[PDB]
């Protein structure tokens, strides 16, 4: 069979104008008997190649607001709806000028002058183009679950190391540079029986001071003034430093390290080197980029005498009896719960990590594994301005009422959190951004006592 | 060895692998055996405490020596003081369209969108010196079975258009021609019955596999780094901006950025769902698992390539294609052949990989042709014997397929 | 709290019987003479599929294989054989909330998620589904929403024929390519009128309409390959009795020593 | 819970035995007890679930013959030239279930991520260092770990216990 | 059903799955610590602890936290039935999302161990509590004096139904 001058093998099918025509026994049989002559609304007119003069494309070079390439590539006539001369389709049946086409971003259309936010910059639509400022800002390295890592430059991988590993540190090449030396190191412990490993404690060595985030508490090991600010917001514990380093800790297994752009190309460890290139993030401690994830991970262990990690077994293969449950539990990442976020954060790797962790969480605590895996995607959604609510009393509940004093009701769950909430350390109610969508229980102080004292953990009139 | 016993020294002992462990230590001093000052422990060779200048280096599990060098396709590194010093070298980029839906850009970014239109693969942004288009069309009852029906190479503002169809037909300037062609700034030839290779003078090369399904491998010279833009990225070694549309912003999903490179308005906008075809059929999943797991089998026909090319992406493509498309054997063979071609590009030969599956193409070429796993040369012809020069690009990634046997020349009537 | 006091529940039942007669969940009765592997019913209304049942015929419209995927359990039913996760089992067999039991006339698979499959000895396959799966299924049994035609025979504002719908519900094997059945012109061919409209099924007429089953009986009588015309319409009558039982009716015995006899142990 | 630390002197977290049956408790009480039986060096008796349970045995020179450790379901038996984990001989270094056992030129070290370090040196000294979270929750020859030397270790019922009785 | 296969003797959950055993014990020690110290003189926690450990050892197919929460809630209900209302749920130990039931802008639902047998609703307008049910813990509404009736048909605080 032949369609549009192209040979269609027997058994193959074509899709023309919403009709599916299959080539069987040398004949093209279409679903529905025969495709009716398509009709295009005004001002679009159906152009057919019956009277096709040489050098006339017809509908083959008719552009739209979604076809950002305006070059005409069709060599031969193609039938279809054509707008009047010098007009392009707007996707709703009308025809508009090319400069009047709305801007397209993440399956959405924005009119001229509308504002979107990418990273830290602001982009304004103007004549099909996006005008964005060029302000550099932070990069986030995310470590969660059974050794799921995403570096500063966007390199995603999985590593299961049993020892302590340098998550990030400066003074790698030359060891002098500038600034003050800092070192965030993860401490790992086996979590499961398939060979997977998850974090237990996070150690931050800044200046002459050491912070140890372990269990659910912080220890200031110490040795000037303390260059730390520990703030409990939502389910997250935020450690802020004056050198431009922020750490979000979900207090169980998840760390999110935000690094200012002033540290580009001056860091190393399991979080990459922050130079916008992801392939070279697999640089070992010997300063050589390797292809093996195991070698790159094992090269960054703190103690050289610690045994090297090996490739773990496939969790859903070693534990098939759990697989179904995993696939039934992580399908929340594909259902209508996160449907609004699918256009802004790709859930493929998060779903894979969720299923793998649920399969490998066979030594106790499946719900913690599942909740951490889903909360990673939830935080990714929240960072880009999507306040999606996913915690139900059956799916990762939060006990906000536990924080209510006797005869009080103030604490409420917030998906995007409260960026600027009035407190003793922030009496004016200021919010510095730089941390977005820290979900969890936040206090709603009444007008009688509008200032939240964290040390007293109570709503008071004045601190 | 030559260690000395001390009552108070840092337990974080510096070694060849970690030569600054003592500085990054959190414990207090302890008593024990420590290396003399100015030397670090040799954990690589277990030869006691050695000076920093004598420390060896480890790469891919093989210990090197001070001053020894290794080289990759993209870099050249030398060992010194226990650390690797690496220098960048010129490095061509590779884009790949495999299975009709799996894309791997010049910067290594991988995605999977099932298009139903003609899309711009690669093109300079500020010029029209060259342009590559792909005709990805739905070739099944469902919307997730996409076939690459043709590839269009446009040169010098559409002044030289070559359309290569999935049936092997080549159209130069809308005229059905016969290979090889030496046109303006381009030479197109057929190294075997399975592949068509088109080399341009602008630094662009196209390998087109026609058996069993049409797959594309584009190679770009380093001189075009940061200048091209299309479905294959901007070739600037950054994966983050490979989803940047012509508007100026980086999209979040592969489908949204993919739909912006359509050439016609009537083409549908592809939305990427989360289907799992292998879950829809027990027998299809069993077949795909049985025949595609050879890619990840370290002791199988493809085990000699796991160090060169990671087979995880190829395994995923094999599973998806085998479970999804109606002709499961064709898609399985396409995935296996794509992995084999990648290995051959890396320099690894996996001859004898068609034993057990994909045997049919080995016994289908014309009467005077015979199969070959490795075809790194050009087909000799009677015209090549007479004139003395054969129309070829000399240097290309080795391919496989049915060619004329050794000592036998291809006659103009397609006979050896 | 959901209340349900109407015993008539033919809307939750889909079945196939006789010479390729299919009744969807919504009551649509059609004929699709396809001998390939088709999706009988699957849970496409959610991200995670609770069940997936496929049926295959051979040549004699007799079923040859039934494939079930019930929450990680793969059940394959062949003539005289039941395989669970690829291994042969001895009935009765209970595992993972799935119970398979054989009787003198049927093989029944019950899944605690709310599904029942019955492969009868008349080469008829029946499927009871829970109401929680309404408007969330696909396959030869319809979308299970109540409307007989809407969203099953309408691809895109186009009235699909039973042939087209049945071919759309195809799911082939990897190495087994199947040819869609050729639409044949009618052969230009009333025993069923006496029994179906008679008092013998009277207490069943008021609950289940007989026109579709009358046409099915005519087709079975005309299409069957032996001149046992009295005994070549047992399948349609048995299916009508089954539907009457599913509708809350009380059918009375219509068989006999010479008219569709059944043997009991 | 933010806990600050500035003093680096942490002798209160260390209990050890050395020489001729010399014992130092976590609280700083140094005594001698020439017992050659099997004794509880230190165990976490302050909780419903016991995190660790270390026992040591001596043989006659006051040599150490066996060290038994129960660390969160992991059983480690240390003898002269032998390390057994759950009844199976192992090759050092050995990492399993958050427990790392490594031999050096002068010691055998067992580190448990729950916060303990045990050192069996080659001069026949067994030294245990505990995390501060186990304070006031231990028992055995190393004391109750509450910062006070005599109280709750040398008192049974308002009386005074000699080191031999203890 | 007589045709249903007979049940056989199961394996020891903590012997077939020893890698979980420690966790199980460490999880079930809540039934022996200060959390249920007051109830230990009124409900024996022996069989409840044994069931907790066995279920946590055998809950190996996914959702062991549900198994543990059910095992501990059995003992909690036994404690609550005899007049002792202990608060054992913490944000890390079987949390209850009471705030999920708060209407937009409202804060009414609180966790009650004892329960509220005679909260005021419009199905029991007077406010009489029938007894016969003790210590049904969980989220209960605290309707304000402005709307002192709790309508369960629509599930909010109203003045009258
Ligand atoms: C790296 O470059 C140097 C200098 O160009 C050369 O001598 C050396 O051979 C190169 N490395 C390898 C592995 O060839
Ligand atoms: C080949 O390309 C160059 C640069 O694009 C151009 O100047 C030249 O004319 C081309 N060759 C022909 C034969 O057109
Ligand atoms: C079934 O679901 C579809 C999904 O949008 C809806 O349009 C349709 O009305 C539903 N049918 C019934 C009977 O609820
Ligand atoms: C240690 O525990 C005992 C027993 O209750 C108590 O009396 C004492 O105050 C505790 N000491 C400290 C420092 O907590
Ligand atoms: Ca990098
Ligand atoms: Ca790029
Ligand atoms: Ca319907
Ligand atoms: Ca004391
Ligand atoms: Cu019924």
């Amino acid at each position: 069979c032949y369609h549009r001058g192209s040979m269609i093998p027997n058994g193959e099918s074509v899709h023309d104008s919403g009709a599916i025509c299959t080539c069987t026994h040398g004949k093209l049989s279409c679903i529905g008997g025969q495709a009716p002559a398509p009709v295009c609304a005004a001002p679009m007119v159906f152009f057919d190649c019956r009277n096709a003069t040489p050098g006339d494309t017809g509908a083959g070079c008719q552009k739209s607001c979604h076809t950002l390439d305006m070059t005409c590539y069709s060599p031969q006539c193609v039938p279809g709806c054509v707008c009047p001369d010098g007009l392009v389709a707007d996707g709703e049946g009308g025809c508009i000028t090319a400069e009047d086409c709305p801007c397209v971003h993440n399956e959405a259309s924005y009119r001229a002058g509308q504002t979107i936010r990418v990273g830290c910059n602001t982009c304004t639509c103007d004549s099909r183009m996006w005008r964005c400022t060029d302000d550099p800002c932070l990069a986030t390295c995310a470590v969660y679950g059974d050794g799921h890592y995403l570096t500063f430059d966007g390199q995603s991988y999985s590593f299961n190391g049993d020892c302590e590993y340098t998550l990030v540190q400066n003074h790698c090449g030359g060891k002098d540079s500038t600034q003050d030396s800092f070192r965030v190191v993860t401490e790992n412990v086996p979590c499961g029986t398939t060979g997977t490993t998850c974090s237990k404690a996070i150690k931050i060595f800044l200046g002459g001071f050491e912070l140890k985030l372990s269990h659910g508490k912080v220890e200031v090991i110490g040795t000037q003034e303390v260059p730390y600010t520990i703030r409990q917001m939502g389910i997250y514990l935020v450690v802020d430093t004056d050198i431009g380093l922020v750490l979000l800790w979900d207090k169980k297994t998840s760390i999110f390290i935000n690094l200012s752009p002033e540290f580009k190309g001056r860091v190393c460890g399991l979080c990459g080197n922050f130079d916008d290139i992801a392939v070279n993030d697999f640089a070992t401690r010997s300063r050589s980029v390797v292809g093996d994830v195991l070698e790159f991970g094992n090269s960054w262990k703190l103690s050289p005498s610690c045994p090297d990690a090996l490739a773990p077994k496939d969790p859903c293969t070693a534990n098939p009896f759990r697989k179904s449950w995993a696939q039934k539990q992580c399908s929340i990442l594909h259902g209508p719960t996160f449907a609004a976020c699918h256009a802004h954060v790709e859930p493929a790797r998060y779903y894979e990590a969720c299923v793998n962790d649920a399969c490998a969480c066979d030594s106790g605590g499946d719900c913690e594994c599942f909740c951490t895996a889903v909360a990673a995607y939830a935080q990714a959604c929240h960072e880009v301005g999507l306040c999606v609510s996913w915690r139900t009393p059956s799916i990762c509940p939060l006990f906000c009422d536990y924080y209510n004093p006797e005869g009080q009701c103030e604490w409420h769950y917030q998906p995007c959190g409260v960026p600027c909430l009035r407190t003793c350390r922030n009496p004016r109610g200021d919010c510095l951004r730089d941390v977005r969508g820290l979900e969890g229980c936040y206090p709603k102080c009444p007008p009688e006592a509008p200032i939240f004292d964290e040390d007293k953990m109570q709503c008071v009139a004045t601190c | 060895n030559n260690m000395q016993y001390h009552e108070c020294r840092s337990p974080c002992a510096d070694t060849c692998s970690n030569q600054e462990h003592s500085r990054a230590c959190e414990d207090h001093c302890v008593a024990g055996c420590f290396c003399p000052e100015g030397t670090v422990l040799d954990d690589i060779g277990q030869t006691g405490c050695v000076p920093v200048s004598k420390c060896a280096c480890v790469y891919n599990g093989a210990a090197y020596a001070p001053g020894a060098t290794y080289s990759t396709d993209c870099t050249n590194c030398t060992c010194s003081g226990g650390r690797w010093s690496c220098q960048e070298v010129p490095c061509p980029g590779t884009c790949s369209v495999l299975g009709g839906a799996h894309f791997s850009t010049f910067d290594g970014k991988q995605y999977t969108v099932h298009g139903d239109c003609s899309y711009v693969l690669t093109k300079p942004c500020d010029s029209s010196a060259f342009t590559v288009l792909a005709e990805l069309r739905r070739c099944g009852l469902t919307d997730s079975e996409t076939c690459l029906k043709s590839v269009t190479l446009s040169l010098d503002g559409a002044q030289t258009v070559v359309v290569i169809k999935a049936s092997g037909e080549v159209f130069l300037n809308q005229i059905y021609t016969q290979l090889p062609i030496s046109a303006a700034n381009v030479t197109i030839f057929r190294p075997s019955t399975f592949f068509i290779i088109a080399q341009t003078s602008l630094g662009l090369q196209l390998n087109l596999q026609l058996v069993p399904t049409m797959q594309l491998f584009m190679q770009l010279a380093p001189k075009l780094r940061g200048q091209t833009c299309g479905l294959c990225g901007n070739f600037n070694s950054i994966q983050a901006d490979d989803f940047r549309t012509l508007s100026g912003v980086v999209e979040a999903t592969a489908a949204a950025f993919f739909n912006t490179f359509k050439t016609q308005a009537a083409c549908p906008n592809i939305r990427n769902s989360f289907e799992d075809p292998c879950s829809l059929s027990v027998e299809n999943e069993k077949y795909a698992q049985h025949w595609c797991s050879q890619l990840t089998d370290a002791d199988g026909p493809f085990g000699r390539c796991h160090a060169a090319v990671k087979p995880g992406t190829y395994y995923s493509n094999c599973m998806f294609d085998t479970c999804n498309c109606e002709r499961s054997e064709d898609c399985l063979c396409a995935a296996l052949s794509s992995y084999v071609h990648a290995c051959a590009a890396k320099g690894v030969q996996l001859g004898g990989w068609r034993d057990g599956v994909c045997t049919k193409p080995m016994t289908t070429c014309p009467k005077s042709m015979t199969y070959h796993y490795h075809v790194s040369t050009c087909q000799p012809t009677c015209r090549s014997l007479s004139e003395g020069d054969i129309t070829c690009s000399v240097g290309f990634i080795p391919v496989d397929g049915c060619i004329c046997p050794k000592g036998t020349f291809l006659d103009d009537t397609g006979k050896c | 709290v959901v209340r349900a006091s109407n015993p008539a529940h033919n809307g939750r039942v889909c079945s196939t019987w006789g010479s390729f007669h299919y009744k969807t969940f919504d009551g649509d009765v059609f004929r699709f003479p396809g001998l390939c592997n088709y999706v009988f019913s699957e849970h496409c209304g959610a991200a995670y599929e609770d069940f997936n049942i496929q049926l295959r015929r051979s040549q004699a419209p007799t079923l040859s294989r039934v494939l079930m995927k019930v929450d990680g359990v793969v059940i394959q039913l062949t003539k005289g054989s039941v395989l669970v996760n690829g291994h042969p089992v001895l009935l009765p067999f209970s595992q993972s909330g799935v119970l398979i039991q054989q009787s003198s006339s049927y093989t029944k698979v019950e899944a605690r998620l709310g599904l029942v499959l019955m492969w009868n000895h008349d080469d008829s396959l029946l499927l009871e589904l829970d109401t929680k799966y309404a408007n969330k299924t696909c396959g030869l049994c319809g979308d299970f929403n109540g409307m007989p035609v809407v969203s099953e025979l309408l691809s895109h504002n186009t009235k699909l024929t039973p042939m087209e719908f049945g071919n759309l519900q195809k799911m082939d094997d990897p190495t087994d390519q199947c040819q869609d059945p050729v639409p044949e012109p009618p052969r230009n061919c009333g025993i069923c009128e006496e029994l179906l409209h008679g008092q013998l099924f009277s207490g069943c007429v008021a609950l289940v309409d007989v026109g579709s089953y009358l046409e099915a009986c005519r087709q079975d009588l005309c299409f069957c390959e032996d001149t046992d015309l009295l005994s070549c319409v047992c399948h349609t009558l048995a299916e009508y009795s089954r539907q009457c039982t599913h509708a809350g009716g009380l059918p009375q015995d219509w068989r006999g020593p010479d008219f569709c006899p059944q043997k009991c142990p | 819970p933010v806990v600050r630390a500035s003093n680096p002197a942490h002798n209160g977290r260390v209990c050890s035995t050395w020489g001729s049956f010399h014992y130092k408790t976590f609280d700083g009480d140094v005594f001698r007890f020439p017992g050659l039986c099997n004794y509880v060096f230190s165990e976490h008796c302050g909780a419903a679930y016991e995190d660790f349970n270390i026992q040591l045995r001596r043989s006659q020179a006051p040599t150490l013959s066996r060290v038994l450790m129960k660390v969160d379901g992991v059983v480690i038996q240390l003898t002269k030239g032998s390390v057994l984990v759950n009844g199976h001989p192992v090759l050092l270094p050995f990492s399993q279930s958050g427990v790392l056992i490594q031999q050096s030129s002068s010691y055998t070290k067992v580190e448990a991520r729950l916060g303990l370090v045990l050192m069996w040196n080659h001069d026949d000294s067994l030294l245990l260092e505990l995390d501060t979270k186990y304070a006031n929750k231990t028992c055995g020859l190393c004391g109750d770990f509450n910062g006070m030397p005599v109280v709750s270790e040398l008192l049974s019922h308002n009386t005074k216990l000699t080191p031999m009785e203890f």
